[PDB]
RNA sequence: GCCGGUCCGGCCGAAGUGCCGCGGUCGGCCCAACGGGCGGUGGAAUCCUUUGCAGACGAC
RNA sequence: CCACAGGGAUUACUGGCUUGUGGCAGCCAAGCGUUCAUAGCGACGUUGCUUUUUGAUCCUUCGAUGUCGGCUCUUCCUAUCAUUGCGAAGCAGAAUUCACCAAGUGUUGGAUUGUUCACCCACCAAUAGGGAACGUGAGCUGGGUUUAGACCGUCGUGAGACAGGUUAGUUUUACCCUACUGAUGACAGUGUCGCGAUAGUAAUUCAACCUAGUACGAGAGGAACCGUUGAUUCACACAAUUGGUCAUCGCGCUGGUUGAAAAGCCAGUGGCGCGAAGCUACCGUGUGCCGGAUUAUGACUGAACGCCUCUAAGUCAGAAUCCAAGC
RNA sequence: AUGAAUGAAUUAACGAGAUUCCCACUGUCCCUGUCUACUAUCCAGCGAAACCACAGCCAAGGGAACGGGCUUGGCGGAAUC
RNA sequence: GGAUGAACCGGAAGCCGGGUUACGGUGCCCAACUGCGCGCUAACCUAGAACCCACAAAGGGUGUUGGUCGAUUAAGACAGCAGGACGGUGGUCAUGGAAGUCGAAAUCCGCUAAGGAGUGUGUAACAACUCACCUGCCGAAUCAACUAGCCCCGAAAAUGGAUG
RNA sequence: UGCCUGAGCGGGGCGAAGCCAGAGGAAACUCUGGUGGAGGCUCGAAGCGAUACUGACGUGCAAAUCGUUCGUCUGACUUGGGUAUAGGGGCGAAAGACUAAUCGAACCAUCUAGUAGCUGGUUCCCUCCGAAGUUUCCCUCAGGAUAGCUGGAGCCCCGA
RNA sequence: GAGAAGUCCAUUGAACCUUAUCAUUUAGAGGAAGCAGAAGUCGUAACAAGGUUUCCGUAGGUGAACCUGCGGAAGGA
RNA sequence: UACCAUGGUGGUGACGGGUGCGGAGAAUUAGGGUUCGAUUCCGGAGAGGGAGCCUGAGAAACGGCUACCACAUCCAAGGAAG
RNA sequence: UCCGUGAUAGUUUAAUGGUCAGAAUGGGCGCUUGUCGCGUGCCAGAUCGGGGUUCAAUUCCCCGUCGCGGAGCCA
RNA sequence: AAAAGACUUCA
């Protein structure tokens, strides 16, 4: 051996790995999928807020297996999606030392949104009319000048990334007032054209419904919930120590050998968990819209019926989802009411994974644990109430 | 290559919480004269460090006769998993458990050893087990 | 004639960084890269208070 | 039953040297394998490598190196058990047998025994071996060993003794430095968004279906590649559902108490019985890749040596491994 | 290398005595979770000891053959919780 | 001086100053040569007197250089490619069977310019093709053998790579 | 450990002596109901003891403590006070147990500044020369002893 | 005036599980040697006053058949 | 079933246990007894095990129900069904 | 595994001073006796294996195979 | 008033 005997695999991974705080409260990407598709029309990712989970019920598809066809649940996160204000357009340089930003051009407005940008990205709660933010030029001297950059940035051929920012006060669960700053690359066809495309689209908001469509394959990326300080079995997922009593309970037996006379970086050791950046690939989009006014929403009979994306009463210490909304299947990292990052999936061959979609049946708009169904339901209810319902 | 063989099956189409570790004892759904088995091995798990293999509804089973036939007691014999009392949770998503833990004897051909079944059947391990299947006179 | 800051602009430069030219002006044949002043002319954040998506304190 | 002065001047003991012993290898190849040294098996003899058994020594400690075994937890080697790619066969399939490259990931759960070791049982793809002070007591455990009590056997006149067996028989310390995990944190003209030198690693494997009752085969039996499904194992994450909890809060029922019902108290830190948000896992539920360069090897073009030759100058492919892809 | 008052055998009752089996049961275990309490943490106040020749990075090597420091290599923004 | 280093080398030391040296060293770290003439190695062999410390053997190697000796050569070699071989007689033994081609005699000649009773492939056995020798085409060295150097091979270990 | 003299043991369970009735037998004595209650008896309070977590504590609350568990509890019981027996002696249901935190021989003071071939330490400068780790003896090998190795101080004038 | 489904109290008063025990069929913890076949060993008891006359209660004790102490008997000299 | 009395029975066998229907009768044997007790005649009893009930003059019902259990059965597998 | 302690005929077991070896039982042969047995006369060893010393070794040393006893702490 | 025991099976 020497020993032991009886061997394991190691609890808990070294890819994630420092298990520390996050730098940031908003996540950040390092890499894009690839130009590959029409120009920045393709933003490369759009953000938004986890509002909870529920449910769907779907019409399905695959065919090898026993069970088959037909209706099936799968598991859903809501986030509330409000469009966001591609603000302007960053120009980055190909260098032997790393990309390096050279000058930016911005739309006329944005003015809530960058005071809001100075809080936290800046600092001092905005009361009597402060931080500052620089006002624009004399209109067509500074477009002059600006067009003088657009023409330097469209000769040298600039990789385009975009300025954007999410203008929160179109979510109501975060009663929070305040703009979250993100860059997102631009990706698509030629590069003179994929200038011109982001120029047409910072001088005017970009919803969901323009960068990713509906059952799409997005890489969504987020900060996970803190817990504070922990030992090692619930930060690594290591034992208990079994005996009935014991000097120590949670904890590792050595945190070493005898040599090294150093404790290794590998080992399991106490610390902070949680608040952990991670991008999770491959989520299926099940359904984008609006509360209305997009749709709509499901049908009457059948396909398959109406519910308003909530559960009623609000999901659990988020709100009520009331406006732009984003169904994206299974899990979604984070808490509730923080922001996440969805971006196209970054794996092309480009293939299956999913191909085919796959009628909304049901959303789950509960109505369940004591009451239930919607409409002749709350009906039923108010008759038994009936002051005070 | 594999020391043969056969028997791991195929997929089963649901999921199954494992209920019946090592040396759990289990009612016997047949009348070969088998009336209570005690399961040693299941056909295809691996395990870690200090933890009991544990079986489910669908594995195919070595079990031992606690009481039972003259060719059983105290005979080692293969079986299958048939009930389990802990949760099952289907496609449609609609989870199922049984009243008892219950495993009916088993030929090396997969074919039951016995006559008749006694209660009913998961689908799920009759679809697996054809030639269980064919012996069940309920099938949930 | 030959050089040195300059007004006004372009090319590597994609930053830091530089150079080189159409028409003239202050000049020739100490202090560049840093600075340290006596002087003229000219155009924010921590805290607080209440909270948390955050959290042992601090931090966010 | 001990005590004292000392000694690592000298033992047990860990370490170090050695490496006879042990483990593994090469060479040679008598010989056996129907015939055939080299599919396989392989003696005598012979040269080595390892340092992980044993022995030897007495360098280190006796103003003190905590013991065996176990557990958990990190890391490694390769002489590779499986998995990848290979070559040969006494490789018809096909189970296989031997061997090459190769350490990425796996290498289990139990019955007896303190055991290490080993025996046994079902498993498995297979359930590899070897180091890290026999890794691991300022972690644990405390069964053996190894105090003081006692029995038996043997020996002894006896006290008492045994590498003879047995029952009982204790586990101290508040971390100064250092190490890492995790949180803070000046200089600099500012906050924020970023880049990315570089640092860590994430996917492993199985079963079954398509193919096909086909190939191959007298027959018996019984394959492959993709294409499909699912699950063992690992990782990250969330909590719609199912499952736990639920010492917010509201109900049944005591005993005793506030005159009495009514409304309350105490009986644990919830009297007991019944159940939620949040947190969580019963594997709850969601999410895990082509190209480039190589090894062994199989080839192309090809001389030295007019021929032949896979390589020597050049080149085409080729591993779960390397780099990238990617966090 | 059993053996008879160094007592042999045998044996009901008794036993915080030694070993083993069964049913009942169960968080010991699969495999961990939530929850209470007092600690912890932070605040005011009170206020200690052990210990201390020593400055105090890692990998190798060397050396009285088990280096925080020699030697060569490699790393390190202090301070603080 | 030897990376470090009780006992290896130089050297035996009052203190200081200057000069020149010893051992050993002269690409940088590090003063001082990227010194000269020549030759071998391409494995990163390899930067090493001595050392518990620096390993590498028996045995093997058309890697490469070098030395030598014998024989064969323009009375034409070595190799390759191409071309010639009738008859005695289906060679005597032995044996289902050799009959060129299991095993074992025996290997001569007529007829001939060359032309062995034959080198490897055969079918149960019977069935054909090549080849000894000789010749052309080609044109220059070839082959045998001793000896030696270096390198290569044998060559697997444990926290991380080095001759400091 | 003994002696003297006091004191303490909720409550419950089981049911020995033997005798009544009812009943049998010639007697002997027997059956069934029943009464009464014996006990180093049982389950357990005061009280005693101290098995297990091999827990908590382990510079403690404590120089052996705390919590929960467990044994005894009318007896060879427990316990207050008055009180015997004193150091190779006492006391011991005998373990080398116990004799004021001290027991295979108490504590105190003295002899006493024991004695140690063993460990440790032994305090100002400089100069000239400069070691031995070998040999015999020795109850001798961790020492002595006697040369061997040294060094000073004097006296004199060969030697490879 | 009749009085359906029906719900309650009381009673006769099923069947599974709670006893606890007895019985039967059984097997069986572990263990004693009662008879037997002929093909065994040990001694020679009893069998003739059996070479110590038999038998008997009783205890002791012996390889065992048995022996003997005490008392009794004649199925005994 | 209330209340009051504590009883009543058994050495002529009570209470209890086991038993490979009771009578009319069968078989024997010269007679006496032994044996046998049954299918038939007669009376009683039970209809898979057990309790209860309606109906009807009469049932506590093999060819009625209720319905627990035991066990077969039908299934368009809901429920019936003996 | 260390210190102690032995061996002699088929079997159990005496013995010496260096020159000399026994017993009992068992067994082999007769006699008892009709025949066995009880009894009665008669008989018969390389002193464990092994080497050395000496005039002469069963006897005196050294080794070894076996069978015995007795020790083997503080873990 | 006695030293002294045995003596295969079926016929």
């Amino acid at each position: 051996m020497s020993h032991r005997k009886f061997e394991h695999p190691r609890h808990g991974s070294l890819g994630f790995l420092p298990r520390k705080r996050c730098s940031r409260h908003r996540g950040k990407v390092k890499s894009f999928p690839k130009d590959d598709q029409q120009k920045p029309c393709h933003l490369t990712a759009f953000l938004g807020y986890k509002a909870g989970m529920t449910h769907i019920v779907r019409e399905v598809e695959k065919p090898g297996s026993k069970l088959h066809k037909k209706e099936t649940c799968e598991a859903v996160t809501i986030i509330e999606t409000p469009p966001l204000v591609i603000v302007g357009l960053v120009a980055y340089v190909k260098t032997p030392r790393g990309l390096r930003t050279l000058n930016s051009v911005w739309a006329q407005h944005l003015s809530e949104d960058v005071r809001r940008r100075f809080y936290k990205n800046w600092c001092k709660s905005k009361k009597k009319a402060f931080t500052k933010y620089a006002l624009k030029y004399d209109s067509d001297a500074g477009k002059k000048e600006i067009q003088l950059q657009l023409e330097k940035m469209k000769k040298y051929a600039t990789i385009v990334r975009v300025i954007a920012h999410t203008q929160i006060r179109k979510m109501k669960g975060l009663k929070q007032k305040k703009a979250h700053l993100m860059e997102i690359q631009v990706n698509g066809g030629t590069i003179a054209d994929k200038v011109d495309y982001g120029y047409k689209f910072f001088e005017k908001e970009v919803p969901v419904e323009a960068v990713f469509q509906k059952d799409e394959m997005v890489d969504i990326i987020g900060v996970t919930k803190g817990k504070g300080y922990e030992g090692v079995v619930t930060r690594w997922g290591v034992t208990r120590l079994p005996r009935k009593t014991h000097r120590g309970l949670r904890k590792v037996a050595c945190i070493g050998a005898w040599h090294p006379a150093r404790v290794s970086y590998t080992v399991a050791r106490a610390g902070q968990n949680g608040y952990h950046h991670r991008t999770e690939m491959n989520k299926k989009i099940y359904k984008m819209g609006k509360s209305g006014q997009e749709s709509h929403e499901a049908c009457t009979e059948f396909d398959r019926t109406e519910k308003d994306i909530t559960p009623m009463g609000g999901f659990p210490h988020y709100g009520v989802v009331k406006g732009d909304y984003l169904m994206i299947k299974g899990c979604c990292v984070g808490p509730k009411k923080r922001v996440v990052t969805l971006r196209q999936s970054l794996l092309k061959q480009t293939s299956r994974l999913a191909l085919e979609e796959i009628k909304l049946k049901f959303i789950d708009t509960s109505s369940k644990f004591g009451h239930g169904r919607f409409q002749t339901t709350d009906e039923k209810q108010k008759f038994y109430g009936r002051l005070k319902a | 290559m594999s020391k043969r063989g056969r028997g791991g099956s195929a997929g089963n189409k649901f999921r199954m919480s494992l209920g019946l570790p090592v040396a759990a004892t289990v009612n016997c759904a047949d009348n070969t004269g088998a009336k209570n088995l005690y399961i040693i091995s299941v056909k295809g798990i691996k395990g870690r460090l200090n933890r009991l293999p544990s079986a489910c509804v669908g594995d195919m089973v070595m079990a031992t006769v606690k009481k039972g036939k003259p060719d059983l007691r105290k005979k080692v014999m293969p079986a299958v998993i048939v009930r389990q009392r802990k949760p099952w949770r289907r496609k449609d998503g609609v989870f199922m458990y049984f009243e008892d833990n219950a495993g009916v004897i088993v030929n090396p051909k997969g074919e039951m050893k016995g006559s008749a079944i006694t209660g009913p059947i998961g689908k799920e391990c009759a679809d697996l087990w054809p030639r269980i299947a064919s012996a069940a006179n309920a099938i949930v």
